[PDB]
């Protein structure tokens, strides 16, 4: 796997952001989806057939803000 | 072609911070969306559009949040 990391500035609750880990672990390359509640980062690791910019576009689809904080 | 049709959706949604990014997801719409307004308590989203209608489903989809119901007015 490859790795990503990403500031989702509209983390602050619970009940959000499992709608982030419960889309990205239906995608048939994703390995695993981390996140930090109180530093907005979200942390996901997966093997291949996706880019930092799409994930961007399907994060920002999901309502959030995200830059890249990482590739890596 | 470019008249204006009325929908609205109920969806299952907790948060300020839920209705805050469905906000956000139809902000990129307003170019052919002409009103946005959200009302938690009767847990729905009315939008008045020129857009087709299955793209704001799949924009809702994207968002991810459950769907109790969808209609057009
Ligand atoms: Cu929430």
């Amino acid at each position: 796997a490859r790795e990503v990391i990403l500031a989702v500035h509209g983390m602050t609750c619970s009940a959000c952001t499992n709608t982030i880990n419960t889309q990205l672990r239906a995608l048939k390359g994703v390995t695993k989806c981390d996140i930090s509640l109180v530093t907005n980062e979200c942390q996901v690791t997966y093997d291949n057939e996706v880019t930092a910019d799409s994930i961007k576009e399907i994060i920002e689809d999901c309502g959030f803000d995200c830059e890249i904080l990482r590739d890596s | 072609m470019a008249e204006i049709k009325h929908y609205q959706f109920n969806v299952v949604m907790t948060c300020s911070g839920c209705s805050g990014a469905v906000n956000k997801v139809l902000t990129k719409l307003e170019p052919d969306v002409s009103k946005i307004d959200i009302s938690l308590e009767k847990q729905l989203v009315d939008v008045y559009t020129t857009l087709p209608y299955d793209f704001i489903l799949e924009k809702i989809k994207k968002t991810g949040k459950e769907v109790r119901s969808g209609k057009q007015l």
